[PDB]
RNA sequence: AAACUCAGUUGACACAAAAUAGACUACGAAAGUGGCUUUAACAUAUCUGAACACACAAUAGCUAAGACCCAAACUGGGAUUAGAUACCCCACUAUGCUUAGCCCUAAACCUCAACAGUUAAUCAACAAAACUGCUCGCCAGAACACUACGAGCCACAGCUUAAAACUCAAA
C-alpha cells in the first residue's frame, strides 16, 4: 500500500491506528488564530475539554499576544496540560489566518503531543454578513 | 480534387504507412496514391458504391503486395 | 493583399503561386534585365537573406555586376552623392532576390 | 475546360472537433458520482472549465446540477463525498 | 407536465416507510397527479445533518416519484410536503427526461478577439 | 452541519507535520480559499470588484499571449548558422 | 408513434388499484443513477 | 378558457385519438399542459372563428389574433403580478402594436377589420 | 486606550446576504440581473418616430408599518491634539432588507442615436478602422447658468424646462 493524505472515513474498516485508537477516537486540538491572538483548546473525541491556553493566559498582553512566540508558548502550555491529562496523539483543526497559525502548532509539537492530521476550519461565509468597510489611512 | 476524399478515407483507415514520402522525386507515388489510382480505375470499371470501392481497392492492393495495416 | 492576383489558390492553408502568371512575369523581367545589361547598365542584386548571401554575391561577381547583400545603410541610394561622391553612377537596375 | 482545375468542396481532411468528455451524455443532479468528479476533494469547490476541460454548455449544466444536488440533499457542499474519491481523475489539477 | 419529486424520507422501518410513501402518492393523486413510476434510491447517510420538524436526521431514504400533474397543483403538493412529519425533504422539479439533449458539435476553437485596435503604429 | 475532519483535512505522513501543513496551505491556495478569506476581511465595493476582475482577466490574457509569443520565438534563438553572412 | 408508446406506458402507471403492490416493489428494489466518466469519454458503471 | 379536457393542438388530428384510454386522454389534454398550449388552442379557435383561411399564418389577421391572445395572457399575468413592470411594458407595447396592425388592416381590408373587431371584442378608437 | 466579562469546543437557530462555478460574457428597453425549486413569462420580422404622451428608471432620500445578523452616515466615547475636527479603535442610529406609496437624480458612459448598406479609392489628432443612405433629437464663443423668472410635478433646502443685463478676446 501507500500513504493517503485523505483522512480515514468514519464508519469504515480502516487498519490505521494510533496508540490502539481509531481516528474518530483521537482527541482534537482547536486553534483559533485571530489577527491579534491565538487561542488553543484541546478536547476529547467526545468534546470533553482537557486543556486550554491562549496568549493572554500565558501573560502576554496587547501586541505581544499577536506574536508567533506567544502562540508557541501557548501551544507548549496547552500541550503540557494535555500531556498531564494523558493526551499523546491529536488531530489539529485550525481556524483563522493569524500570525501564530503555524507557530502555535510548533509549540503544540514541542510539548510532546503528536499531530496526526492537520485540518483547516477557517470560517468562510459563502456570502453572509457584510464585512466592515476598508480602512483608510 | 476528387481524390481528396479518397485520400482522407485512406488516411483515416490506415494512416501514413511504412512507405515514407520521397518528396524530392517528382514521380514518387505514395501508398495513398496507389490506393487512389486503384479506386479510380475500379470506379471506371463500373462500381459506384463508396464502401464497395474502398473494400475492393483494399483487397486488390493486398493481393498486389501492399501492407495496408488497418488502424481500426 | 496585393499578392492575391498572383496566387493560384490555397492548398491546406498553404498558398500556391500561379506559375502561369509567374512565367509571363519572369519572361518580362528577364527580357528587361537582358536589355539593361546589353545597354551596359549597372545591375545591383539585393537580398538580406543571409542563407543565400554568399551565393548571390558569387553570381554577381561571375556576371560582371554588383551585389549588396549585407546591411543596407541608410541612404545608399538617396544620399549616394554624399556617401560615394558627386560623380557616382547609381545602378540602372536593381534585382531583389528577397524583397 | 480541364479536369485538373481544383473543384469547390468542403475539407475532407478536416479532423472532428475535440468533443468534451460529457458531450452527448445526459448530466443529472441525481448522478452524485459524476458531479463529484468535478469538485475539489478537500474544499468542494466547483472547478473551472480550464480545469475540467469542458465546454461552456456542459460546464453550465454541471454547475447547475451540482447546485441542485447540494441544495436538495444529494451532494455534500463543503467537501467531496469520500466514497467517490476513487473515481477516475478527469480534472487537470495537481495538489502535490 | 412531467414532474420528478425527489423525496428524502426519515429513516424508519419498512411498514412506516410504506405508509409514508402511500400517503405521499395518495396526496399527489388527490391533487390530480398521475404517478408514472416510483423509484427507490435507497437508504443512505445524508450529505449534511438536515433538521426537519424539530428533529435532526443524519440518514434518510431517497425516493423518486415521476408523475404528470397540472401546474397549479404542484405548489399545493409542496405545501403538503412541508407538513408531512415523515418527510425530511421534498423537491419537485421539471423532469430531466423532458429536456432535450441538444447536440453539441464540440468545443469550437474560438480565438481571441481580432482587430480590437487601429492599424496605425503604436 | 457537515461531518468533521473530511474537508480541508490532510493526514501527516511519518510525522512531517511541517510538510503536511505546507501541503494543506498549497491546497487552500490552489482552491482560492485563502484569497476569499483575505478579501472578505474588508468589503470590496462592487465597482472596485468589477474593475479588479476586469484587470485580472486582461493581465492573464496578456501574460498568456506574451508567454506564447516568447515560446514561439524561442526556436529562432539557436546558434547562427550563417556566421559571416 | 408517440401516442402509441404512451398507450403502452400507461399500463405500467401507478394507480389506486395497484398502489400497495407498486410501493412494496419499489421498496424491495433499488435504482442507481451514479456512473463515472473517464478521460477517454467512456462511462464506468458501478458495481452493486 | 378552453375546457381542460381539450386535446393539445398537436394531437387533435392524430388518428385514433378518440379511442385511447381515459388516462391517455388526460395526459394529452390541456389540464396536464402549461399555459402556452392553452394560448395556442385559443389562437386556433379564434382563427377558425374569424379568418377566412386559417392556414395562412403570415396574414395580418393571424398576426392580430396571435397578438390579441398574447395581450390576454399578459393581462391575466398582471392580474396577479401587479408589480411586474416588465410585463406591464410588454402588455402596453403589444397593445400599441395591435393598434398599429388594426390601423393597417382598417386601411387595407375593412370588412375583415370589422370581423376582427367583432370576434376579438376590440373597440378600435382613433388616437387623440 | 476605551468596554465585555466574557472567551473557546459542541448543539439548536434568520424576513440578512447569495463562496467556488465565473479564466463564463449570457438575459433585459435601459436601469439592472450570478443560491435552489415551481408557476407565469421574455412586444412587433418590414424602418424611423416625443417639451408632445404612455410606462420604466441604480444609489441616496421622503411617508407609514414591520424585520435586527452584519454594515453604517449622524452621535456618544477611546486615543490623538494646546484644544477641536478628520484618520484609527469601540458602542450605536437613520439607512441598506420586507410591505404600500412617493421622489425621477447619476461619469444613468461602449462618453460613439435608431435603421439599412459598403470595404471601394484610409484618415486633422486622440479614442473604438473609414464611410455612404435615411430619420429623429440636439448644438451655434466663453462666462453669467445643473442660475433667476415663468410653468409643470405626491415633488416644499427638490426635479424638469431655461434666460437676460454687465464683462471678456478668448474659452
Ligand atoms: S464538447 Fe460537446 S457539449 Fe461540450
Ligand atoms: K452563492
Ligand atoms: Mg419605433
Ligand atoms: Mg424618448
Ligand atoms: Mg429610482
Ligand atoms: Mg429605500
Ligand atoms: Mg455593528
Ligand atoms: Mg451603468
Ligand atoms: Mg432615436
Ligand atoms: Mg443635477
Ligand atoms: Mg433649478
Ligand atoms: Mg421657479
Amino acid at each position: 500500500t501507500k500513504f493517503s493524505i485523505y483522512p480515514p472515513i468514519p464508519g469504515e474498516e480502516s487498519s490505521l491506528r494510533w496508540a490502539g485508537k481509531k481516528f474518530e477516537e483521537i482527541p482534537i486540538a482547536h486553534i483559533k488564530a485571530s489577527h491579534n491572538n491565538t487561542q488553543i483548546q484541546v478536547v476529547s473525541a467526545s468534546n470533553e475539554p482537557l486543556a486550554f491556553a491562549s496568549c493572554g493566559t500565558e501573560g502576554f498582553r496587547n501586541a505581544k499576544k499577536g506574536t508567533g512566540i506567544a502562540a508557541q508558548t501557548a501551544g507548549i502550555a496547552a500541550a503540557a496540560r494535555a500531556k498531564q491529562k494523558g493526551v499523546i496523539h491529536i488531530r489539529v483543526v485550525v481556524k483563522g489566518l493569524g500570525p501564530g497559525r503555524l507557530s502555535a502548532m510548533h509549540g503544540l509539537i514541542m510539548g510532546g503531543l503528536e499531530v496526526i492530521s492537520i485540518t483547516d476550519n477557517t470560517p468562510i461565509p459563502h456570502n453572509g454578513c457584510r464585512p466592515r468597510k476598508a480602512r483608510k489611512l | 480534387y476528387h481524390e481528396d476524399r479518397i485520400r482522407a478515407k485512406f488516411y483515416s483507415v490506415y494512416g501514413s504507412g511504412q512507405r515514407a514520402f520521397d518528396l524530392f522525386n517528382p514521380n514518387f507515388k505514395s501508398t495513398c496514391q496507389r490506393f487512389v489510382e486503384k479506386y479510380t480505375e475500379l470506379q471506371k470499371l463500373g462500381e459506384t458504391d463508396e464502401e464497395k470501392l474502398f473494400v475492393e481497392t483494399g483487397k486488390a492492393l493486398l493481393a498486389e503486395g501492399v501492407i495496408l495495416r488497418r488502424v481500426g | 493583399r496585393f499578392m492575391e492576383p498572383y496566387i493560384f489558390g490555397s492548398r491546406l492553408d498553404h498558398d500556391i503561386i500561379d506559375l502561369e502568371q509567374t512565367a509571363t512575369h519572369l519572361q518580362l523581367a528577364l527580357n528587361f534585365t537582358a536589355h539593361m545589361a546589353y545597354r551596359k547598365g549597372i545591375i545591383l542584386f539585393i537580398s538580406r537573406n543571409r542563407q543565400f548571401s554568399y551565393l548571390i554575391e558569387n553570381m554577381a561577381r561571375d556576371c560582371g555586376e554588383y551585389a549588396h547583400t549585407r546591411y543596407f545603410r541608410g541612404g545608399m541610394l538617396t544620399n549616394a552623392r554624399l556617401l560615394f561622391g558627386p560623380t557616382v553612377r547609381l545602378p540602372d537596375l536593381i534585382i531583389f532576390l528577397h524583397t | 475546360s480541364n479536369e485538373d482545375l481544383p473543384i469547390s468542396m468542403e475539407n475532407p481532411y478536416k479532423e472532428p472537433l475535440k468533443k468534451c468528455i460529457l458531450c452527448g451524455k445526459h448530466v443529472d443532479y441525481k448522478n452524485v458520482q459524476l458531479l463529484s468528479q468535478f469538485v475539489s476533494p478537500f474544499t468542494g469547490c466547483i472547478y473551472g472549465r480550464h480545469i475540467t476541460g469542458l465546454c461552456g454548455k456542459k460546464q453550465k449544466e454541471i454547475t447547475k446540477a451540482i447546485k441542485r444536488a447540494q441544495i436538495m440533499g444529494f451532494m455534500p457542499v463543503t467537501y467531496k463525498d469520500p466514497a467517490y474519491l476513487k473515481d477516475p481523475k478527469v480534472c487537470n489539477i495537481r495538489y502535490r | 407536465p412531467r414532474y420528478e419529486l425527489a423525496l428524502i424520507l426519515k429513516a424508519m422501518q419498512r411498514p412506516e416507510t410504506a405508509a409514508t410513501l402511500k400517503r405521499t402518492i395518495e396526496a399527489l393523486m388527490d391533487r390530480g397527479a398521475i404517478v408514472r413510476d416510483l423509484e427507490n434510491l435507497g437508504e443512505r447517510a445524508l450529505p449534511y445533518r438536515i433538521s426537519a420538524h424539530s428533529q435532526q436526521h443524519n440518514r434518510g431514504g431517497y425516493f423518486l416519484v415521476d408523475f404528470y400533474a397540472p401546474t397549479a397543483a404542484v405548489e399545493s403538493m409542496v405545501e403538503h410536503l412541508s407538513r408531512d412529519i415523515d418527510v425530511i425533504r421534498g423537491n419537485i422539479v421539471k423532469h430531466p427526461l423532458t429536456q432535450e439533449l441538444k447536440e453539441c458539435e464540440g468545443i469550437v476553437p474560438v480565438p481571441l478577439a481580432e482587430k480590437l485596435y487601429s492599424t496605425k503604429k503604436r | 452541519k457537515h461531518l468533521k475532519f473530511i474537508a480541508r483535512t490532510v493526514m501527516v505522513q511519518e510525522g512531517n507535520v511541517e510538510s503536511a501543513y505546507r501541503t494543506l496551505n498549497r491546497i487552500l491556495t490552489m482552491d482560492g480559499l485563502i484569497e476569499d478569506i483575505k478579501h472578505r476581511r474588508y468589503y470590496e465595493k462592487p465597482c472596485r470588484r468589477r474593475q479588479r476582475e476586469s484587470y485580472e482577466r486582461c493581465r492573464r490574457i496578456y501574460n498568456m499571449e506574451m508567454a506564447r509569443k516568447i515560446n514561439f520565438l524561442m526556436r529562432k534563438n539557436r546558434a547562427d548558422p550563417w556566421q559571416g553572412c | 408513434r408517440e401516442v402509441l408508446q404512451l398507450q403502452e406506458e400507461v399500463k405500467n402507471f401507478i394507480t389506486r388499484e395497484n398502489l400497495e403492490a407498486r410501493v412494496e416493489a419499489a421498496l424491495d428494489s433499488r435504482k442507481n443513477y451514479n456512473w463515472a466518466i473517464t478521460r477517454e469519454g467512456l462511462v464506468v458503471r458501478p458495481q452493486r | 378558457d378552453p375546457p381542460p379536457s381539450t386535446l393539445l393542438k398537436d394531437y387533435q388530428n392524430v388518428p385514433g385519438i378518440e379511442k385511447v384510454d381515459d388516462v391517455v386522454k388526460r395526459l394529452l389534454s390541456l389540464e396536464m399542459a402549461n399555459k402556452k398550449e392553452m394560448l395556442k388552442i385559443k389562437q386556433e379557435q379564434f382563427m377558425k372563428k374569424i379568418v377566412a383561411n386559417p392556414e395562412d399564418t403570415r396574414s395580418l389577421e393571424a398576426r392580430i389574433i396571435a397578438l390579441s391572445v398574447k395581450i390576454r395572457s399578459y393581462e391575466e399575468h398582471l392580474e396577479k403580478h401587479r408589480k411586474d413592470k416588465a410585463h406591464k411594458r410588454y402588455l402596453l407595447m403589444s397593445i400599441d402594436q395591435r393598434k398599429k396592425m388594426l390601423k393597417n388592416l382598417r386601411n387595407t381590408n375593412y370588412d375583415v377589420f370589422e370581423k376582427i373587431c367583432w370576434g376579438l371584442g376590440i373597440e378600435y378608437t382613433f388616437p387623440p
